[PDB]
């Protein structure tokens, strides 16, 4: 295992500065990550591994041969958000946080549309198979059930308007923060699930603060994507770019808001809309303490802009 | 047979019907009303035509971004 190192990414987001108010370690909070899987025995990730599953096949399982990574995304983009603070690899932005490992595609990054709506219903069952365990309408943020908090969706393809966008919509209304990547064609627009308004849409910058040239335009914000160091299978590291390694950066970074904020008020914040431009949610909070780069104000490249977890911590909690 | 998302209407559709058509229920979401079954490809027709089926989608592939 080599010594640990920061990856870029990591400081640019501003993370570091916030593990002192808490690393995302606060017991309600988990970032389910519906990807290719991960590798459950990562020495830099087995620790905040709390749930594995697979939903491949429609199958619910949590069998070890049917939820380990066979691909490396899904560990990369678990390694961003969640690499834990020690001696060795990388460091991710909620180094802290609990991680529910979703798999809803195979080895080739294949899956089936069946199968992404039923890993988005593991993230709200959670572990127990029960939404609402006390019936009192809070799923996420509420101590007493297991849901995610986020939700970060690798997964790009035209508009659905079928069962599972309808999925999508009973994970923004349980509370849970959904984050998606633009895509990674240059195109003029993001992809799906990134194009719907409950999801946020994240575009990729190089360490010079330079819009990716393969950065799907519109985001709603942006994040390190070029060059990122992660975690990758079999517990390794890999170099990777695109939108997809923007993603978790942004994940990360809700994760560490909604933990310093339960962690101060025993309550989250509400998710908020691509609007928003209030204290008072989730992504207004993102928005407002985005670096605007580019043209004032939101634009086709960076969107808001680059998210900072320092800034927004501080916003959430003042 | 092949793989197909039934929205239902839960206050009429019949699950225990789906085994008759010679399909079986795959998965039954617990937070919508919608339920994966496999069918025959041929009984997709007897499957839209039970009460309480309001829409069959099929499966479709998803890809990693
Ligand atoms: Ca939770
Ligand atoms: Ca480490
Ligand atoms: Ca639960
Ligand atoms: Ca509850
Ligand atoms: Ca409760
Ligand atoms: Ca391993
Ligand atoms: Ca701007
Ligand atoms: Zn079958
Ligand atoms: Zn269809
Ligand atoms: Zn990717």
């Amino acid at each position: 295992q080599p010594a640990q190192t920061i990856p870029w990414g990591i400081e640019r987001v501003k993370a570091p500065s916030v593990w002192s108010i808490t690393d995302g370690s606060v017991s309600v909070i988990q970032v389910a990550v519906l990807d290719t899987g991960v590798d459950y025995d990562h020495p830099d990730l087995a620790a905040n591994i709390a749930w594995c599953v697979s939903t491949l096949r429609g199958k619910v399982s949590t069998k070890l041969r049917d939820c380990a990574d066979q691909n490396g995304h899904g560990t990369h983009v678990i390694g961003t958000i969640a690499a834990l603070n020690n001696d060795i690899g990388v460091v991710g932005v909620a180094p802290g946080v609990q991680i529910y490992s979703v798999r809803v595609l195979d080895a080739r990054g294949s899956g089936s549309y069946s199968d992404i709506a039923i890993g988005i219903e593991q993230a709200i069952l959670g572990p127990d198979g029960v939404a609402d365990k006390d019936g009192d309408g809070i799923i996420a943020g509420d101590p007493d059930d297991d849901a995610a908090e986020v939700i970060s969706m690798s997964l790009g393809g035209p508009a659905d308007d079928s069962y599972l966008y309808d999925m999508i919509i009973q994970a923004y209304n349980a509370g849970i923060v959904i984050v998606a990547a633009s895509g990674n064609e240059g195109a003029p627009s993001p992809s799906y699930p990134a194009a719907y308004p409950e999801v946020i849409a994240v575009g990729a910058i190089d360490s010079n603060d330079n819009i990716a040239s393969f950065s799907n335009r519109q985001p709603e914000v942006s994040a390190p994507g070029v060059d990122i160091l992660s975690t990758y299978p079999d517990d390794s590291y890999e170099t990777l770019m695109g939108t997809c390694m923007a993603t978790p950066h942004v994940s990360g970074v809700v994760a560490l808001i909604q933990a310093a904020y339960y962690q101060k008020y025993g309550k989250i914040l509400p998710v908020g809309t691509f609007d928003d431009i209030s204290k008072n949610t989730v992504r207004g909070i993102l928005h407002i303490t985005a670096d605007d780069l580019g043209p004032t104000g939101w634009d086709a490249d960076y969107g808001y802009g680059v998210v900072r977890a320092a800034l927004a911590v501080q916003a959430a909690l003042g | 047979t092949i793989r197909v998302i039934v929205s239902v209407d839960k206050a009429k559709f019949n699950p225990h019907e789906v085994l008759g058509i010679g399909g079986h229920i795959v998965y039954q979401f617990k937070l919508i009303p919608a339920v994966v079954v496999d069918v025959p490809a041929n009984a997709v027709g007897k499957l839209k035509k039970m009460p309480g089926v309001e829409k069959v989608e099929f499966d479709h592939q998803a890809v990693l971004l």
